[PDB]
């Protein structure tokens, strides 16, 4: 019954955020954020990967679930992630108009297939307490702060496990080149 | 659409071609650590594919940058390895054929 209108407010509240120049949303990563059609219960967000880290100056593309009783039960939270001939059509509309956003997400913590997330935040570390916004910021900052012994993506995990970083980020910055569009 | 991973040790350097790069977009070429990827790319003017060539830093990375990258078709002479009979790692890969066999694509 309830779980609407904070859902409700939680939007509004980004809305207005993001309207302002000075605020300190822009430097967590979040770009945008909302629902989809009149549904509440299925959003759209897209974020901005970290400085300093491998995911910088690239955009990526979130789809965000929300379970009915929410908040009590975390959002299922998936990175937009599409096969490569699906990608290679959405190049083809090369016109340069909102902004260049990457199909692809390599990460030890996602899954590079489904775009699922392992992240304590979302699986049960989840309360009330957080918000749509803040488990974003949660997932910038987990692009700069792999798990590797927590791994759903195992080859992205070993690169780390080897110590090799910079195969690690010029495979980062390869699917970043290779596989964005608009 | 022709997917191709190419990894060149020092030795299999003289099977490549600045050619290759320029003309399949799908090509992805992982250097040895032997190999310097800034040197290779003004060795052969092939700057601007940067984002295709990989610098790797230890032979075991190979394996794991071939298995994230799955591509159709997976060029590598492991005889020119340091490493040896750890083939402990496995076929996750489509195709895997020595490297002297460039040609046929």
């Amino acid at each position: 019954a309830s779980t609407e209108k904070r859902l409700l407010k939680e939007y509004r509240a980004v809305k207005k955020e993001l309207t302002e120049k000075r605020s300190p949303i822009h430097d967590t990563g979040i770009v945008d954020l909302h629902p989809l059609e009149d549904g509440l219960f299925r959003w759209s967000a897209v974020i901005r990967g970290p400085d300093q880290s491998p995911f910088e100056d690239a955009l990526w593309k979130l789809e965000i679930d929300i379970p009915t009783n929410y908040p009590l039960d975390p959002p299922k939270i998936k990175f937009v992630v599409f096969g490569e001939e699906k990608i290679r059509q959405l190049q083809r509309k090369t016109s340069s108009g909102a902004r260049k956003v990457c199909y692809k997400m390599p990460h030890p913590n996602v899954n590079f297939k489904t775009g699922e997330i392992c992240l304590d935040i979302l699986q049960q570390k989840w309360s009330p307490a957080w918000t749509l916004q803040s488990a974003l910021v949660a997932i910038v900052v987990l692009l700069a702060n792999p798990e590797p012994l927590s791994p759903l993506n195992i080859d992205m995990a070993n690169l780390l496990k080897c110590d090799d970083t910079t195969a690690y980020k010029d495979l980062v910055h390869y699917y970043i080149a290779k596989y964005s569009a608009y | 659409g022709q997917s191709v991973s190419l990894v060149l040790t020092q030795k299999d350097l003289d099977f490549f071609s600045a050619a290759y790069l320029n003309e399949y977009p799908n090509l992805t070429v992982i250097l040895h650590p032997s190999v310097d990827k800034s040197e290779f790319l003004s060795r052969f003017n092939v700057q601007r594919n940067s984002h295709q060539v990989i610098q790797v830093r230890t032979e075991e990375s190979i394996f794991h940058v071939l298995k994230q990258l799955s591509s159709n078709i997976n060029l590598i002479t492991l005889g020119n390895l340091e490493m040896s009979a750890n083939e402990v790692e496995t076929f996750h890969l489509d195709k895997f054929l020595t490297n002297v066999h460039e040609v046929d694509r």
